[PDB]
């Protein structure tokens, strides 16, 4: 496995290079927001982001070593967590707002447009605030995003052993980054823990987001694409 | 399933 | 605050001493299970465990330093995660089974006596297997459980102001528990690389525990509406806090 | 709330 063979610097470079682009939304300022139109913008954006994610995932060391069924499973379990951590990262330099896209920057009040949405906005904003508080680095962000991909569905499966080997390698990588940044050994494990504990909150937000998406579907608020319907169905709500 | 197809594309 | 002045060994001792007792079920082993009977036994047990959990939380260093409102918030957010990690710990030496109580040891297939329960059983069993695979130690377990208490709801308040004193303090206490985990691993003879790897492995399990709690909360909510079982007022309040 | 009362006992 070339994955297990990578140095820390090589792992970081591979991850940084695999990063998807920031996409634009279909926002049209000529019409007022409604619940349905905001949900339409967000689901359309998610659909576009998902295609780039699928191809990003293939570039995460170790991922293509798995069977298609395991790849499907990991992405099915983690897709919304991955979208969310990306959103939170994009939004770091915009306190009080969520940068869904460069032409779609929303505050919590605009979140109220959609039933049950502001609660999720609030959690994402608190997570972005936490990233700011910690001065989360770009190199740390990409490690965290790959950890989510490999970890979230791993407990719902040799293949497992391989996944855990890749995860250990990403841990070594995070430690390497912190050491190179001048953190003391004690600060190293403290920060590693702070970062990984955020993943519990991201899991929580994803779970609530999945419940919210299911509610929008069940109330016919917005047409969901076939991809989103299958990603949602995987969580069997 | 769509995701299955997309992973091969 | 004594919390921030405790040594690693002192933290472990405090957490070991705070441990709640293992309760028995009122389960009559001579009578077969029905969906109603099993849910009655499990909800009854959860209610009794919750009362002991509240006393345990008060003994977790740093917890009583918080306002009553912040204490309530953390427990409301983390209660099912805490019950679950305890259950997984109890069941670690019973492959394929869940030791809800010494006289209520249920295996994978018995989760089928309850609608939608088996899926949760399976996630819990996979967690116990993971614990077994890692050889989780009792000292590590109590650290992980306290981390869940302090972490799960910490971002759902700090929310100023000026109760940023609350958040910062909690994060300081969390760092102390991280220090304690690493101390235990160093004491166990792990290399630095193995310590960092194991710490990450342990904390990543907390993500799975969060997931299980969220699924569990939906199951409990559906059991309430199906009126399958009468629920205590405490249980109903802990459930309503998640406003499903 | 019940939890509020138990945390004071
Ligand atoms: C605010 C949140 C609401 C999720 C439930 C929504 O019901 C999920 C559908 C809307 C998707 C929002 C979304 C899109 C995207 O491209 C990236 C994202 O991080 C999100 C997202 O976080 O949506
Ligand atoms: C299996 C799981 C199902 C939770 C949903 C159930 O709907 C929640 C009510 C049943 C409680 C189960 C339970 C009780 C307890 O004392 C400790 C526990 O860990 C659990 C528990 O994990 O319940």
């Amino acid at each position: 496995s070339l994955a297990l063979s990578l140095t820390a610097d090589q792992m970081v470079s591979a991850l940084l290079d695999a990063e998807p682009p920031i996409l634009y939304s279909e926002y049209d300022p000529t019409r007022p927001f409604s619940e349905a139109s905001m949900m339409g913008l967000l689901t359309n954006l998610a659909d576009r982001e998902l295609v780039h994610m699928i191809n990003w995932a293939k570039r995460v060391p170790g991922f293509v070593d798995l069977t298609l069924h395991d790849q499907v499973h990991l992405l099915e379990c983690a897709w919304l967590e991955i979208l969310m951590i990306g959103l939170v990262w994009r939004s770091m330099e915009h306190p009080g707002k969520l940068l869904f896209a460069p032409n779609l920057l929303l505050d919590r009040n605009q979140g109220k447009c959609v039933e049950g949405m502001v609660e999720i906005f609030d959690m994402l904003l608190a997570t972005s605030s936490r990233f700011r508080m910690m001065n989360l680095q770009g190199e740390e962000f990409v490690c965290l995003k790959s950890i989510i991909l490999l970890n979230s569905g791993v407990y719902t499966f040799e293949e497992k052993d391989h996944i855990h080997r890749v995860l250990d390698k990403i841990t070594d990588t995070l430690i390497h980054l912190m050491a190179k940044a001048g953190l003391t050994l004690q600060q190293q494990h403290q920060r590693l823990a702070q970062l990984l504990l955020i993943l519990s909150h991201i899991r929580h937000m994803s779970n609530k987001g999945m419940e919210h998406l299911y509610s929008m579907k069940c109330k016919n608020v917005v047409p969901l694409s076939d991809l989103l319907l299958e990603m949602l169905d995987a969580h069997r709500l | 399933k769509i995701l299955h197809r997309l992973l091969q594309e």
